[PDB]
């Protein structure tokens, strides 16, 4: 039944991860989520790994094509870039559909809520990277809302060294800089996040310390690049 | 290229 | 148009979208014109990347499946799905080679190229095949490789990279597929020795390609002996 | 792992 089917899909997603077949992994994880049970921390990570690898591959390809198209200014680049764009949009719409119909909930843990809301902001941000007109404006607003709701929860419920909180503040600052064209907000957010995490690092254990410091190095690299 | 949050 | 499909395959290569690259190259081949040396290489790169991906995934799964015994059904089912996708890609390449490329090949170099490709994709099928089907596949790979060897020994110098790469793959076939380690070692030694005797006469254009294959033949011999 | 011919 549903419980047996779900267990199989999770095992298959773990096999697909080992085999580095991320589109398969994503499909198994989508099916597992559609069984209706809450995802465990391990399962959330399987879902995130699966789709981030799929969309990451598409985004990298789109950037290559978009760069050739921008430099060459025939029809082939535009047509092919459009095909890649459509595939990317479909993956983002799938993730967003899963988040809205199954994963985004009022209950329970602030960790899982911030996790899903950040994921919502991320996939709307990926859509914004390739969007153009009034659609782009709607997408930018949706990413901003998801990130802000996640920021409000993380500031109230998580310590400033928490990697979900750090990762969220990093992505939202990427959003401000790259998408919303607010470099000042991006720099300010990245500095604040880094400073607040820096003040608390001594309270961490060797395990937690390595997690937090990794994301702080990323914040710092982005500030070097943006200032 | 700018960094975004790494995989959990 | 053919020119558009080739441009798109070159774009797919830059974007590292090898399944797209393979699809564009398949369409280009189906236009009916002979492929140039650059186009042959685009076709080869496209499908070797797709199948290489699948083979590595299959090896991962098959390894888990074996360790599991001491199971469950998921590994077998998933390994079978990967296997079916791999079989479809090999059947696509082999279909293109038989219906368009081997027949229409002008020069001896392009014919050896296509016949080596035929033995390679039959060899990939033989890696995952099991019964009487495996035997038929082994015979078909042996036959493609042998026809290519006969042409390459008569038409190409022993230092030619297509000839060297062919001898390398056929020796892999003998060792791994045909379970003839002696034929594999003998073929690899002979190929290496014949190339070594002509080493000083190697074309500057082939320096990097030939010396690489020579290093691989030597690595395989170290491993097999 | 044994080597097979690299990409042209």
């Amino acid at each position: 039944g549903p419980h047996m089917e779900r267990a199989s899909l999770i095992q298959k997603a773990k096999l697909a991860e080992q085999a580095e077949r991320y589109e398969d992994m994503a499909a198994f994880m989508k099916g597992a989520v559609e069984k209706g049970e809450e995802l465990s921390c391990e399962e959330r990570n399987l879902l995130s790994v699966a789709y981030k690898n799929v969309v990451g591959g598409q985004r990298a390809a789109w950037r290559v094509l978009s760069s050739i198209e921008q430099k060459s200014n025939g029809p082939e680049v535009r047509e092919y870039r459009e095909k890649v764009e459509t595939e990317l949009q479909g993956v983002c719409d799938t993730v967003l559909g899963l988040l809205d119909s199954h994963l985004i909930k009022e209950a329970g843990d602030a960790e899982s809520r911030v996790f899903y809301l950040k994921m919502k902001g991320d996939y709307y941000r990926y859509l914004a990277e390739v969007a153009t007109g009034d659609d782009k404006k709607r997408i930018i607003d949706s990413a901003r809302s998801a990130y802000q709701e996640a920021m409000d929860i993380s500031k109230k419920e998580m310590p400033p060294t928490n990697p979900i909180r750090l990762g969220l503040a990093l992505n939202f600052s990427v959003f401000h800089y790259e998408i919303a064209n607010s470099p000042e907000e991006a720099i300010s957010l990245a500095k604040t996040t880094f400073d607040e995490a820096m003040a608390d690092l001594h309270t961490l254990s060797e395990d937690s310390y390595k997690d937090s410091t990794l994301i702080m190095q990323l914040l710092r690299d982005n500030l070097t690049l943006w200032t | 290229r700018r960094a975004s949050a790494p995989l959990p």
